[PDB]
């Protein structure tokens, strides 16, 4: 972990309601979903759930 | 000739049935298909029977095909039993 | 309209067991009528099974539906050696008034 | 046209009151 | 976008109704001016100038309206200049900064889809795709695909353009990935349902247009109320009476639809008088949803008496099929229509071959064929024979 051999140690995103309603979005659109759905349901339904 | 399966039975159904049946409902939904499965634990323990069960049912043919014996020792015969499976 | 099966599970004591009550008669006597195609035969069991029958709302609504698919089914049955015939005929022998039989002959 | 369906049913109004 | 286009077309196609116009001309007037849109502003000034119902004061007196301005104005010039200035300002600084140090491949397409806003906002066409169109060449990103997607849209519902706006809308859609994606399927689908009216083929709008996948709103593409009225409206007019009872009464989106709304007179009253064959019901109703519904609607105007003259066709011959020796003294007396009318106008659908109705029009009465026979086969099969043959020697006309 040295500098000169990894120089740099970045976070990989712990998921939030926030971040899982995204990800879910932009999945959702690539297929036929009902306009009726709330990804923020949806979202706060799940807790530690990754990507 | 087994029975006590009903969670592994439903989901071989969905599994590999279905896709089969109904290719177009996956590409209309705009969802994947499922298109390998992998069944793990031991064989022969009714995990088979489904296997064979559904191949006659949805009047597929069944083809057994031994991946050990693909265990031919050259570049001869083994890597070309793969092509015409 | 897939009488065979009522008749099968019927037929063994595994699917029907020990239970009989008016109810049960009622829809083994619906299905006989049913693939005879007469809607006379139904109306006699309808009525006699009634009470216990369509005492749940359920069941009372899907006996409605079916008066009426029998009823066009019978209609087809009668004409089926072939037309010209009276309306007057096929009123008699329905079991019904000349009015309704036009109107239904019209929707099938 | 637009005039047309007008006077059509003016016409069958007509009618209708007598009917 | 699509309430002031949707209001300006509304405005313009009046003549009936105070509150209607009125109401028009102010929502235009408080949104055209805000926004940097002169040309549809004056376009709506040429074409509601010398009209009833003027709310245009630079000579008029034909004016019923209670707002006295509609018309193309300096006040405009304030109003678009200050926020014209603005955000060329803003922008042009912008653009200069993202584009000199190069961060990122997503910031430059940000960039250039600022100038898309800006320009479709003024009006102009072929700045704004010329400069969206870069995002797409530098596609690194569905996103890039969404933008050029959106513009067309927005653009087409202002000018009403057909026909760039299809070859547009099928060059975006096909492309590189396709997809069930929502906003992308409800665009294409609703655009294609207009189009498809406009040639008159009318069946192939159906196919796309009466089916719906989307049950909330899509704002500025179209209103839910909007799509849903109209998918109905060409449900009735060009699908059988065996799909309407399919799907046009039975499908569960219509269900929640009809339970607020049934002023459509096509999810309720034409729909019931078409599964119960009359026509005794069925004429007085249709007069009624042509004035409620077609008429405001900026897309089912153009269709005028070829939707009343098809639809009074579809009625008579649903009933000219379950009926032999036919008493056309009887109908024609009391099936809600007059005689003449019912005469003269059953007269004008026989030749076209729009009825097999044997008809003896003074001696009253009525025979019937059957529909389609080996001649009608013949004939029609002749048709599309010349068709097909005329098209090859047009092809060997400039090539050879």
């Amino acid at each position: 972990l040295r500098p000169g051999r990894i120089d740099r140690k970045i976070e990989f995103p712990p998921p939030s309601v926030a971040a899982r309603a995204e990800i879910l979005r932009i999945h959702s659109r690539k297929m036929n979903l009902t306009r009726g759905i709330n990804l923020r349901k949806v979202a706060e339904k799940m807790n530690g759930c990754s990507g | 000739d087994v029975g006590g399966l009903d969670m592994q039975k439903q989901e071989i159904r969905e599994a590999v049935e279905l896709p089969l049946v109904q290719a177009d409902l996956y590409e209309q939904i705009g969802i994947d298909p499922p298109r390998g499965v992998l069944l793990y634990g031991p064989p022969g323990t009714g995990k088979t029977m489904l296997v064979k069960a559904v191949a006659n049912s949805t009047k597929a043919a069944f083809i057994r095909v031994n991946g050990s014996e693909f265990v031919h020792k050259y570049l001869g015969e083994g890597p070309r039993m793969v092509r015409d499976v | 309209n897939l009488i065979d099966d009522v008749k099968n599970i019927l037929n063994a004591k595994y699917t029907k067991e020990t239970y009989q009550s008016r109810g049960i008669d009622a829809m083994k006597a619906v299905a006989e009528a049913y693939n005879n195609r007469s809607l006379l035969d139904f109306n006699t069991a309808l009525k006699q099974y009634e009470k216990e029958l369509m005492g749940d709302e359920l069941t009372r609504s899907h006996f409605n539906a079916l008066y009426d698919t029998l009823l066009e089914s019978n209609l087809c049955k009668i004409i089926e050696p072939f037309e010209c015939v009276e309306i007057s005929h096929i009123s008699k022998i329905i079991g019904l008034d000349t009015q309704q039989v036009e109107g239904k002959l019209s929707q099938m | 046209d637009d005039f047309t369906n007008e006077l059509k049913a003016e016409l069958d109004r007509y009618k209708r009151e007598n009917q | 976008n699509y309430e002031v286009s949707e209001k300006a077309f509304l405005l313009t196609q009046s003549k009936v109704s105070i509150e209607q116009r009125k109401e028009a001309a102010e929502f235009v007037l408080a949104k055209i001016k805000e926004e940097e849109m002169a040309p549809y502003y004056k376009y709506l000034c040429e074409e509601y100038l010398v009209n009833n119902g003027q709310s245009d004061l630079e000579h008029d007196e034909k004016s019923d309206s209670l707002n006295e301005w509609i018309k193309f104005d300096q006040e405009l010039y304030n109003e678009l200049c200050k926020k014209n200035e603005s955000k060329i300002k803003e922008l042009n600084e912008k653009i200069q900064k993202l584009e000199e140090d190069d961060e990122g491949e997503l910031e430059q397409a940000q960039a250039w889809i600022n100038l898309g806003e800006y320009y479709a906002q003024i009006g102009d066409k072929d700045n704004a795709e010329k400069t969206l169109g870069k995002s797409l060449s530098k596609a690194i990103s569905t996103g890039a695909k969404i933008d050029v997607m959106l513009t067309i849209a927005r653009l087409g519902f202002f000018y009403n353009d057909q026909l760039y706006v299809k070859e547009k809308l099928e060059a975006v859609n096909s492309m590189i990935e396709k997809g069930g994606d929502w906003e992308r399927r409800n665009r294409y689908k609703t655009y294609y349902g207009i189009h498809c009216l406009a040639v008159r083929n009318f069946k192939e709008a159906a196919k796309l247009l009466v089916d719906s996948l989307a049950t909330f709103t899509s704002i500025e593409l179209t209103s839910y109320e909007s799509i849903a009225t109209y998918a109905s409206v060409t449900g009735l007019f060009t699908l059988e009476r065996t799909d309407l009872k399919s799907k046009v009464i039975d499908s569960p989106e219509l269900l929640s639809l009809i339970s607020t709304t049934a002023a459509l007179q096509s999810i309720s009253s034409l729909t019931i008088s078409l599964y119960a064959s009359d026509y005794a019901s069925y004429f007085p109703y249709l007069l009624e949803t042509y004035a409620n519904v077609l008429i405001p609607c900026k897309y089912l105007n153009r269709h005028a008496d070829f939707f009343v003259r098809e639809m009074r066709r579809k009625v008579y011959a649903q009933l000219l099929e379950s009926y032999k020796t036919l008493s056309l003294k009887s109908m024609a007396s009391a099936f809600g229509v007059s005689v003449a009318f019912l005469d003269n106008d059953l007269g004008k659908f026989i030749p076209n071959k729009q009825l097999n109705c044997v008809i003896d029009r003074v001696n009253g009465i009525v025979e019937t064929n059957r529909p389609d026979n080996k001649n009608a086969q013949y004939h029609l099969l002749v048709k599309q024979g010349d068709g097909l043959l005329t098209k090859l020697q047009k092809y060997g006309a400039a090539v050879r």
